């Protein structure tokens, strides 16, 4: 199998540092040119830097905006590429992507890792059920959900019935409240004839605060 | 730096109809071998960008016939001969001639479908949230098209202004619809002081605005 594991992201304060990691599985990184591209929430794509392959003298280039604050390297013994970012500013907040330019995984992007530059502290969410009721029934369809409130930073992952329930699911983009904390709802529309028999659990994970909650949403 | 100018910034195409995206480079991207150092990426909602075209006109692996890249030197076109619901997302052109690599602004492709009225559901604060000392009323607008929708909140006939937040999902890759969540934030004391919580929805697909409400304490 071919894979690109990305980590070393997360919450960091202004002026702080972060070392992002790009772990390759199934192919040798020393033979590829590794690039880094960021995307601020709802924005476009911005190249950050790259490290050429061994046969290309491991040559590095960096974005003008990241003015002598970047260090790209590779640990070939770990088969991993690194992006070291210093003196971080709030405008460096973005999803950072590792991009392979080579024989394998050519022009393909990793899932990315979210970097949040903020003076706000981590907060685990409160998970509340959005119970199905007559007010949440329209014909022979019922809607139900989970309110994932008061967390920081992003992201929050929500699944239903351990990934077995996907059809009719809408996990809403997080909205930053006036408190500086995020809140989201994840909903499901289901048949109302299944309300008393089928169990509906929402699986919430806020990795930044190590909060994992399996919440059963029951009618009434 | 090479500047990449994409055109249009958005477009709405009905499935089966063609789509064309322009990309203009500030510098020549032409190679000695006849190709161009120009790529096309698609970013689907909740996903990383994915390659479509490279060398100006070469399709990436698994990318079908309906997608084509053409142009030379500075003027580039991405064509989708027959648009499909799955094509919903943002398209970016990119130059890989030299460092820094540069992208166009991005083009959002909306899949145009038949007008669909939302299904509307209202959720009172949970007993568990009320226990924690807080109250959120959730109004759900499910699977609608177009995205323009208006939600009005009333608490005992009092128009709520500034105490609600909305969130819209991106266009669904299968049915081409949007979903919206509107949250009304109030203190537990204010929630307990009132009876009728009403969510009024206005959308093209409804002849008249639809109201979903509950009475606190089922009254």
């Amino acid at each position: 199998e071919v894979q690109l594991v990305e980590s070393g992201g997360g919450l960091v304060q202004p002026g702080g540092s972060l070392k992002l990691s790009c772990a390759a599985s199934g192919f040798t990184l020393s033979g590829s040119n590794v690039h880094w591209v960021r995307q601020a929430s709802g924005k476009g794509l911005e190249w950050v830097g790259r490290i050429k392959r061994n046969a290309e003298s491991d040559a590095t280039a960096y974005a003008a905006s990241m003015r002598g604050r970047l260090t790209i390297s590779r640990d070939d013994s770990k088969n991993t590429a690194f992006l070291q970012m210093n003196s971080l500013k709030s405008d460096d907040t973005a999803m950072y992507y590792c991009v392979i330019r080579g024989d394998v995984y050519n022009r393909q992007w990793g899932q990315g890792t979210l970097v949040t530059v903020s003076s706000a502290s981590t907060k685990g969410p409160s998970v509340f059920p959005l119970a199905p009721s007559s007010k949440s029934t329209s014909g022979g369809t019922a809607a139900l959900g989970c309110l994932v409130k008061d967390y920081f930073p992003e992201p929050v992952t929500v699944s239903w019935n351990s990934g077995a329930l996907t059809s009719g699911v809408h996990t809403f983009p997080a909205v930053l409240q006036s408190s500086g904390l995020y809140s989201l709802s994840s909903v499901v529309t289901v048949p109302s004839s299944s309300l008393g028999t089928q169990t509906y659990i929402c699986n919430v994970n806020h990795k930044p605060s190590n909060t994992k909650v399996d919440k059963r949403v029951e009618p009434k | 730096d090479i500047v990449m100018t994409q055109s249009p910034l958005s477009l709405s195409v009905t499935p089966g109809e063609p789509a064309s995206i322009s990309c203009r480079s500030s510098q020549s991207l032409l190679r000695r071998d006849g190709h161009n150092d120009l790529e096309w990426y698609l970013q689907k909602p909740g996903q990383s960008p994915q390659p479509l075209i490279y060398l100006g006109s070469t399709r990436a692996s698994g990318v079908p016939d309906r997608f084509s890249g053409s142009g030379s030197g500075t003027d580039f076109t991405l064509k989708i001969i027959r648009v499909e619901a799955e094509d919903a997302g943002t398209y970016y052109c990119m130059q890989n001639k030299q460092t820094p690599l540069t992208f166009g602004q991005g083009t959002r492709l909306e899949i145009k479908r038949t007008v669909a009225a939302p299904s509307v559901f209202i959720f009172p604060p949970s007993d568990e949230q009320l226990k924690s000392g807080t109250a959120s009323v959730v109004c759900l607008l499910n699977n609608f098209y177009p995205r323009e929708a208006k939600v009005q909140w009333k608490v005992d006939n009092a128009l709520q202004s500034g105490n609600s937040q909305e969130s819209v999902t991106e266009q669904d890759s299968k049915d081409s619809t949007y979903s919206l969540s509107s949250t009304l934030t109030l203190s537990k004391a204010d929630y307990e002081k009132h009876k009728v919580y009403a969510c009024e929805v206005t959308h093209q697909g409804l002849s008249s605005p639809v109201t979903k409400s509950f009475n606190r304490g089922e009254c």
